[PDB]
Formats: structure tokens, C-alpha cells, sequence
RNA sequence: UCCCCCGUGCCCAUAGCGGCGUGGAACCACCCGUUCCCAUUCCGAACACGGAAGUGAAACGCGCCAGCGCCGAUGGUACUGGGCGGGCGACCGCCUGGGAGAGUAGGUCGGUGCGGGGG
RNA sequence: CCACCAGCCUACCAAACCCUGUCAAACUCCGAAGGGUCCCAGGUGGAGCCUGGGAGUGAGGGCGCGAGCGAUAACGUCCGCGU
RNA sequence: AGAGCGCAAGGGUAGAAGGGGGCCUGACUGCGAGGCCUGCAAGCCGAGCAGGGGCGAAAGCCGGGCCUAGUGAACCGGUGGU
């Protein structure tokens, strides 16, 4: 169920992704979660959309 | 008592109890010979057996020694013996089962009442030089539902027990009858 | 008893209303009372 | 009658009779008893009906040790209907019992009495039976 | 024909049984990937050259000899021994 | 009662079962399998000095030197209560490379 | 090694009245302190809940150590509260510590206890151990009026090394205690 | 080569629960101090750090008792692949290889590699 | 039957407790028979392997014993190895 | 070890998988040995490797949570992007 809303943790750097799901019922706000992209290493990975 | 067991093989035990000469085995700290009795004499008498006597076996080898029984096996079906166990004896006090010889009529019985007998067998340590016979337990005051128990009866000088003490040797309860069509509800 | 915020110690009286004077180590700089 | 009036599992099936008593068929209670000689199932109603014609029979008599307890569902199913449809439902509660189990006693009673009265308590009970005093009866708890 | 009152139920589902054991027993090789038991809980317990993922369940490293380990007072553990 | 086998922990490959009893330190180091050992290093039934920390320091690599004359290379450090105190013999330099 | 009055007191008066009319022959076997807990058990912080804990923290001051705020562990369904954690403060306190406690206690605390007939000669839990409890918590010398707000008892619960009936309570008494008779 | 104690693995309660007895000169546990590493969801409890006095009490190492715990023969039944039959049935018997539980007897308060500290 | 708090109890109701008997598929302290699987060896047999084309065949039914449903009724009817 | 282990039980578990805390954030990238399962199709456990990163002195751990459900082939499209 929502309010738990899902999105897929875009990266900087012009894309590259990594895919979760919020939590809008907890104070999580917009989520800079460090993960690691296709191409690099663990750099950022901030949230999109759904 | 007597009872002539004659010593046993490697023969079936089948045969043996439905030829008369019924299968049974002794034992005692280290031995575990093999034996048989008969079918009729044994039976009868072990009805004034149980583990109150010392039944002597007159082994056909020179040899008659008593024992004590122990772990005696029923056929189930149609219950009636089909093996016996016999625990041989020293002197050095060692534990058997002892009677008790109920003995007194009082209030709750008479009264009304019916006899609770217990353990009529109960587990006690004995020198077998003095192998006392039985021990009269005795009722005497004893209304309904009450009891008699641990050290109320007789130790002779050379009995010596070890049950609870606690545990009721013996009772008595109840009589019911047609008044319990009014219980009934 | 070590930590951050512990509320302290220090000596104190028991200037009793009959006349004691016994040395305590409260954590009241100073009392007194009854007996 | 007298049963469980809430166990585990309500409809409960039947099984297998084969035999052996599984244990109990000794005295350690009362003076003379009565043993089972067929090996099935054995109805609480017909504990009471031998209860019933015994009690009746001996009024102001002994006590009883019935060494019986008939807790097994029935599995009895509507009448004029079809198959299927469901499983039976927890009627007649009765018990596993094969022949030789010392079914049951009574105490503080002379011999003949004890005698014709377990003989129709018995003669009741859905079979054939037999009577047993406490002699043979020696040393199994 | 008059069909008396009836009934239905619920008790109709059933769990589908999905294939349980263990796998391997003593003697046979893995051979690195070669699993050997899917198992509930610890009802056997890894050790030398055996690993054990996520379903609780253990599997192949070397290309082992099977071999079973008694220890009551930890239960009963699955090692493999290969060449050495 | 700090058993949980951190010597389960201590499963993982190659030991050093040490144990300090308040006066000596009982430390050692364990080959598995065989069951078989090999050194028992300690500090005041080594005839060597007298104080907890200071014998420490140099014994640990006392160690150092005798494990790299046996031709080993690393083990693992072993304790149930051990709570680590540096003890920067810590028998790591001392021998094991393990710090 | 801060010396305090009942320091010095029961100092010198355990050791030879228990050499007298006891005597352990062996000088470390005799009992004496041990542990000074105290635990008031509410339940009533159902809400309200941590303002209701400040009333306990001002106590925290008047022994001179913090408490550690210790709860519930089931699924109550009368008095509220669920789960396990309400108010049941359990404040550990020791040897030099329990001394300044158990002095403004057993020197000014059990005076105004306007009840007073003597502490329970009852209460104890036979493996020398003495737990009671208590009803104002401004029967402790350092509370003044404009802080108290309802009602505020607490359990005492002193452990000794004792565990034994009759040298418990002496050494109570060799300690000063008030008592029944 | 051996006895004792302290670190340890291993068989896996015949290993332990209780009771009684015993040493600490060594190792050991306390103990004392919290100046100091550490740290208390609060507590010198603790995990630690600084070691005189003193202790063998709690811990422990060892024994003596079966009282509980556990192990438990085997004489022997229950049953069971295989095969053969009796009755309407439910079930039952025969020959063969196997063959427990129960508890009867009895047993055991255990033993073994490595390492070190002492004679 | 008193309060410094308690003393006290019944041929009264009444849990825990144990002894005596105890039943269970979804209870398990023990657990067979057998069955299943891998190593060695024998086993020469309308065996087994691989590939390819050509097939069909998928309401099965009396019997035995292992369980169910029925009602410990059915030429009932649903699985099981076996026939 | 009958407690607790989100929600059904079963099973397993304290020599943790439970309960508190410090630093983080591996519900990673490229793979994939080999097995379980099974007609297919999916489902499934995953040594070990190369980049890089967290923790821990280190040994070593991290490709989600004790586990057995929390699922939807393919087209037809929608957004960001090569």
C-alpha cells in the first residue's frame, strides 16, 4: 500500500539507478541514499518520481 | 514355595508354554539363566504366591534355589501367563512389595462406607534372613473419605520402608446408590 | 557515578531542633531538622 | 453421560481396530470387574445403560472405578440426502476399546452380588463380556 | 426426493508440498554449486567447505566428499572433505 | 558468561586462545583440528618483568619474533570478555600482522 | 574513602558485636552492605508520561544519583498501556553513596513518617534482603513544599550480603534502625 | 618419565542438580584505590585501570555419599518386508528373516590430546 | 476477633501438587519392519545411455492389504504401492 | 529455552536469529561455477571473480530482514535517458 510510495533512486551525474520505496508516513523526506550506480562506485543516488 | 523348573535352551518358547513347560527366566547381579516351569503346578501355586513368598526352583542339575518373581508377562489377549521373571535372593537387605493385612472396622465403615485399599502393595527394603511374613495395617477410627497412611503402621525391627511417607496406604469412600437418579440432573 | 549532569554532593548539618550536630555529605550545601 | 465439552479437533475420524488393550486390562481397584471380548468401539450411552440397570439394580450399594472414557466423535450425517455434501458431525462420543481392557469395577460388595450385577452391566455393554475378581491381577501400575 | 437442510466448507485448500531433504548424502562430489540439503531449520549445520544461503539450506565450495558430523550438544552438522 | 563462542568467532581460521587471570596473562596461541597449541606466552611466569601493560607491549612481540622463526604467518586473537585494550603488543605486530 | 557518620558507626559496631554473640571464625564471611536499589512501580504515566517523570528525577538529586528508567514487558488492558514502558524507575546506588543516603534516611527520613510505630520486622526476604515501601517523597530531607504534586511513595529495596534471619535484622540494628519492637 | 594446579580441545548429561569434606607457599578468585585507559540506556556492578593489608568466605580445583538426574542389559512380548491360509465381517492364526518401547537387573556422580607453572 | 498487625479456621466450596489408571492423525521422551540412496562386486539381459524420424495414449476396471468419505451400509466412491 | 523472534502455522532458535548502542547505508556494478525443481515457461540456493565502499585493531562480515505467501509472460503505451 501507498503512503509508502515507491520511486526509483535516480543518480547525478545523467542517470544511472538503483530502485526503492519511500515511506511519506514517516518523516523521510526526499532520500540521497548512498548506492552505487551501473557505471563507477558508490558515489550518491538521490530519489525521483515513482 | 516348591516348583520343579527344569533349565531351558535355545528351543522355541512357543512350544514350551503349549507343552506345559512354561517359559520363564531368572536373573541376579550377574546371572541370566534359562528356565521353565509348568503350566498347572506354577499357576496354582502362585495364586499363594506374588512377591510375599520365597518360591525355591528344584532344577533337575543338582541344584534348588529360591527366588523372588518380578516382571510377569499376561498374554493380553485372552490374559491369563505366557512368562515370568525371577529376581534370585541373598540376605543383604534388599526391596520388595509388602501386604497389608487390613485390620479394623470403624465408623465411616459400618456406617456405610466402602473399603479403599490402596497400596496393598507397598515398596519397602527387608534383610532376607527375617522375611516377615505381612504387616497389619489398621483402619480403626477412620470416617469416610479420610485416610491412613505413611508411618501408621508396623515396622518390624528389621523392616524398613521408603515410599513418600506421605502416599495413602488406604481409604475409605462412599457407597453410592438411586439417589444419584436425583444427582443424575 | 561519573557521567555529565550528576546533581552534585558536598557536606551538609543536622542542626536538629534539639541539639544536634551531626557532619553529613548531602547534596544540600545545608540541613537541619528534627532530630 | 459425561465426555469432553470442548477438545481440539470437533469432527475427528474413525481409524483402525486391530487389538492388543495398549495397556490396562490388570485391577489395582475395585473387587470385582468386567472385561471387553470384542475389539472396536464402545458407546457412552451404553456406559450409561450398564451404569443405569447396575445402580438401579443394587440400590444403596458400593462404588464404581469405570477405568472408561468414551471422548471420540461420531460421525453421523443427516437423514433422506445425498453423498457428499460435507463429513459427519460430533455425535455418539464413545471410546477405543479392545477385548482384555478391564472395562469396569466395583467395590465393597459380596461375590455373588457383584456377580449377577456386573453379569446384566455388562450383558447390556453392545457385545459379549467377562467378570474378574483381583487374584492373577498382581504388579503392573 | 426432499434433501434435508445441508452444508458447505472452507477447508477445501491445501498447501502445495514443495520438493524437501537433503540432497546429497555421504560419499557424493560437489562440485561448487552443487546444493545438498533444503532444509526448514538447523535440522543440519554447516561447516568445513559447506556454506548455507538464504532458505536455510547447505551447499557446495570444493569439489568435496560428503561426510556427516554428530554433536548433540549443538545438534547435527554436514561437512565435506575433498582432496587435501 | 561471555561464552556465545566468540571462539566460534573464533571457528574462522587459525587461533590465539589467551586469557588473562588477573596477575598473568595466560596468553597463547592454538594450532585447531589436532587440537595442538603451540605457544604459551605470559607475563610473570615468563621470569620477565611485573606489570600488566608494559610486559604486554614487549611480549607481544616477543611473539612477533618467535611465530616469524616458525615460518607461520597469522592467527586470530581470542578472548570471551575480551573488550580489547589496545595493549599495543596487541599479538598483531606481534607475529600475526592482524593489526 | 569519604567518611561519613554511619561510616565510622557501623564501622566499628558490626565487626565485635558479631564477633560476640556470633562469630564466623574466618574475618571475610560476616555480611554486610550490599546493594541500595530503590523502584516505585506507577503505571500511571499511561500518558502524561515523561512530565510525570521529572516528579522522580528531583528525587534523583535528593540521594545524588541518576535512575534508570526501567518498564513493562506485556500487553495490559485495565490501567492502559501496552507493549512495556511506562514509568518504573529503578535507581541503583552503592557502598560510599548509599551511605549519605541511608544517613539523612535513617537519621531525618524516618521521623516524619507520622504513622511511625517502627519499620517491619516482617518485610524481610530471608536471604538477607529488607524491601518495603513508603507513601510522601518529601519524607526525604531536601524536597521542599512548591515542588511536590499528587502523591509519591516508593519501595526501598535494600540487599545485604546477609542470608540469614537473625543477623539481617542485627545488622539493621548495629546499623541504627528503627524497628517494630 | 611421573603427582598437583592454571589456559584448552574432544567424546556428548554413565558427563550433572544436591549434600558433605579440602588447599591456596605456587597459580588462582577476591580484595583495596577509581589519581589513570575503559565505561555504566543509572550503578567501580561491570569491562577496565592502580596494587599494599588481608581472605580461601562467595567463585574455584579435588574427593565421599545414588537422594534426584541420567544411562538401561536382555529373558522376552508389540509390530513388520516375504509367503500361506479361516470367517459374513471386524479381524485372526501359521512358517521365515528381522525385533523396539516399557521397565525388571545393573551401571555412572565421568574420561582423553596439547600447553605451561611447580617436585 | 483486635488493631502498633493481626491472631484463627470448618464431616464448606476451591487451583497448583502427586499417586493411581488414561486416550489422541494434525501431541512427540524412544522408535522399528521396511523403504530410499551412493561405493565395491557379481548381474549378457527385447537392460540402460544418446539422436532422429514414426507411433499412439491420457473416463481405465474386478482384487489384495495401507488411509478417507458412508453409517467400522453400497456392484458406493477418492488416493496409495501391489496385481 | 514452554519467552521473544512484524502479520498463518510449521519448523528452527538463546554457543541468537532475541533486547540496547556507536559509525554508517551491500533492498551495490559487470558476472556467474553448479545444483533443487519441473513438460514447457517460470520459480530457486548460490562458491568464487573484477570495481568500489561501510564496519571492526584484526580474523572477517555486507548482492536486504530466521525462514516457508507479500505475485502477473508477452505484446499496446508513458516518463527520464543512449
Amino acid at each position: 500500500v501507498r503512503i509508502k510510495l515507491l520511486l526509483e533512486c535516480t543518480e547525478c551525474k545523467r542517470r544511472n539507478y538503483a530502485t526503492e520505496k519511500n515511506k511519506r508516513n514517516t518523516p523521510n523526506k526526499l532520500e540521497l541514499r548512498k548506492y552505487c550506480p551501473w557505471c563507477r562506485k558508490h558515489t550518491v543516488h538521490r530519489e525521483v518520481k515513482i | 514355595y516348591r516348583l520343579k523348573a527344569y533349565y531351558r535352551e535355545g528351543e522355541k518358547p512357543s512350544a514350551l508354554r503349549r507343552a506345559g513347560k512354561l517359559p520363564g527366566v531368572m536373573y541376579n547381579r550377574h546371572l541370566n539363566r534359562k528356565v521353565y516351569v509348568d503350566l498347572v503346578e506354577f499357576d496354582k501355586v502362585f495364586r499363594q504366591a506374588s512377591i510375599h513368598h520365597v518360591i525355591v526352583l528344584e532344577l533337575p542339575d543338582g541344584q534348588s534355589l529360591p527366588t523372588l518373581v518380578r516382571q510377569v508377562n499376561l498374554d493380553k489377549r485372552r490374559r491369563r501367563p505366557e512368562h515370568v521373571d525371577f529376581f534370585v535372593l541373598s540376605d543383604e537387605p534388599v526391596e520388595m512389595y509388602v501386604p497389608l493385612r487390613f485390620v479394623g472396622t470403624p465408623a465411616g465403615v459400618r456406617a456405610g462406607g466402602v473399603l479403599q485399599e490402596i497400596h496393598r502393595d507397598i515398596l519397602v527394603k527387608v534383610s532376607p534372613r527375617n522375611i516377615p511374613e505381612f504387616i497389619e495395617v489398621d483402619v480403626s477410627g477412620l470416617e469416610i473419605g479420610d485416610s491412613l497412611h505413611a508411618s501408621d503402621l508396623k515396622l518390624p525391627p528389621g523392616v524398613e520402608l521408603a515410599v513418600s511417607p506421605e502416599e495413602t496406604i488406604a481409604a475409605v469412600v462412599p457407597p453410592e446408590d438411586v439417589e444419584k437418579l436425583a444427582e443424575e440432573a | 557515578m561519573k557521567e555529565g549532569i550528576h546533581p552534585k554532593l558536598v557536606p551538609a548539618r543536622i542542626i536538629c531542633g534539639c541539639g544536634n550536630v551531626i557532619e553529613t555529605y548531602s547534596t544540600k550545601p545545608e540541613i537541619y531538622v528534627e532530630v | 453421560m459425561l465426555m469432553p465439552r470442548r477438545m481440539k479437533y470437533r469432527k475427528q475420524q474413525r481409524g483402525r481396530l486391530k487389538g492388543a488393550t495398549k495397556g490396562g486390562d490388570y485391577v489395582a481397584f475395585g473387587d470385582y470387574g468386567l472385561v471387553a471380548l470384542e475389539p472396536a468401539w464402545i458407546t457412552a450411552q451404553q456406559i450409561e445403560a450398564a451404569r443405569v440397570a447396575m445402580v438401579r439394580h443394587f440400590r444403596r450399594g458400593g462404588k464404581i472405578f469405570i477405568r472408561i472414557f468414551p471422548d471420540k466423535p461420531y460421525t453421523k450425517k443427516p437423514l433422506e440426502v445425498r453423498m457428499g455434501k460435507g463429513k459427519g458431525n460430533v455425535e455418539g462420543y464413545v471410546a477405543v476399546v479392545k477385548p482384555g481392557r478391564v472395562m469396569f469395577e466395583v467395590a465393597g460388595v459380596t461375590e455373588e452380588q457383584a456377580m449377577e450385577a456386573l453379569r446384566i452391566a455388562g450383558h447390556k455393554l453392545p457385545i459379549k463380556t467377562k467378570i474378574v475378581r483381583r487374584d492373577a491381577y498382581d504388579e503392573a501400575q | 426426493a426432499h434433501k434435508k437442510g445441508l452444508g458447505s466448507t472452507r477447508n477445501g485448500r491445501d498447501s502445495q508440498a514443495k520438493r524437501l531433504g537433503v540432497k546429497r548424502y555421504e560419499g557424493q562430489v560437489v562440485r561448487a554449486g552443487n546444493i545438498l540439503v533444503r532444509q526448514r531449520g538447523t535440522r543440519f549445520k554447516p561447516g568445513k567447505n559447506v556454506g548455507m544461503g538464504r532458505d536455510f539450506t547447505l551447499f557446495a565450495l570444493v569439489d568435496g566428499v560428503v561426510e556427516f558430523q554428530d554433536r548433540g550438544r549443538l545438534g547435527r552438522y554436514v561437512h565435506v572433505r575433498p582432496l587435501a | 558468561k561471555f561464552r556465545v563462542r566468540n571462539r566460534i568467532k573464533r571457528t574462522g581460521r587459525l587461533r590465539l586462545s589467551v586469557f588473562r587471570s588477573l596477575k598473568h596473562i595466560y596468553a597463547q596461541i592454538i594450532d585447531d583440528e589436532k587440537g595442538v597449541t603451540l605457544v604459551s606466552a605470559s607475563s610473570l611466569a615468563l621470569k620477565l618483568k611485573g606489570n600488566k601493560t608494559e610486559v604486554a607491549r614487549q611480549v607481544g612481540r616477543a611473539l612477533a619474533e618467535k611465530a616469524l622463526a616458525l615460518g607461520i604467518k597469522q592467527v586470530a586473537f581470542d578472548r570471551g570478555p575480551y573488550k580489547y585494550h589496545g595493549r599495543v603488543k596487541a599479538l598483531a605486530e606481534g607475529a600475526r600482522e592482524g593489526g | 574513602p569519604l567518611d561519613v557518620a554511619l561510616k565510622r558507626k557501623y564501622y566499628e559496631e558490626v565487626r565485635p558485636e558479631l564477633i560476640r554473640r556470633f562469630g564466623y571464625q574466618n574475618v571475610w564471611e560476616v555480611p554486610r552492605l550490599e546493594k541500595v536499589v530503590i523502584n516505585q512501580g506507577l503505571g500511571e504515566a499511561k500518558e502524561d508520561a515523561r512530565i510525570l517523570e521529572k516528579a522522580a528525577q528531583e528525587l534523583a538529586l535528593i540521594t545524588g544519583q541518576k535512575p534508570a528508567v526501567t518498564r513493562a514487558k506485556k500487553s495490559i488492558s485495565n490501567f492502559k498501556l501496552r507493549k512495556g514502558m511506562p514509568i518504573g524507575l529503578r535507581v541503583t546506588l552503592r557502598r560510599d553513596r548509599m551511605w549519605i543516603f541511608l544517613e539523612k534516611l535513617l537519621n531525618v527520613a524516618l521521623p516524619r513518617i507520622r504513622d511511625f510505630r517502627g519499620l517491619n520486622p516482617n518485610s524481610f526476604d530471608g536471604r538477607g534482603n529488607y524491601n518495603l515501601g513508603l507513601r510522601e517523597q518529601l519524607i526525604f530531607p531536601e524536597i521542599t513544599y512548591d515542588m511536590v504534586d499528587a502523591l509519591r511513595g516508593m519501595d526501598i529495596a535494600v540487599v545485604t550480603t546477609a542470608e540469614t534471619d537473625e543477623e539481617a535484622r542485627a545488622l539493621l540494628e548495629l546499623l541504627g534502625f528503627p524497628f517494630r519492637k
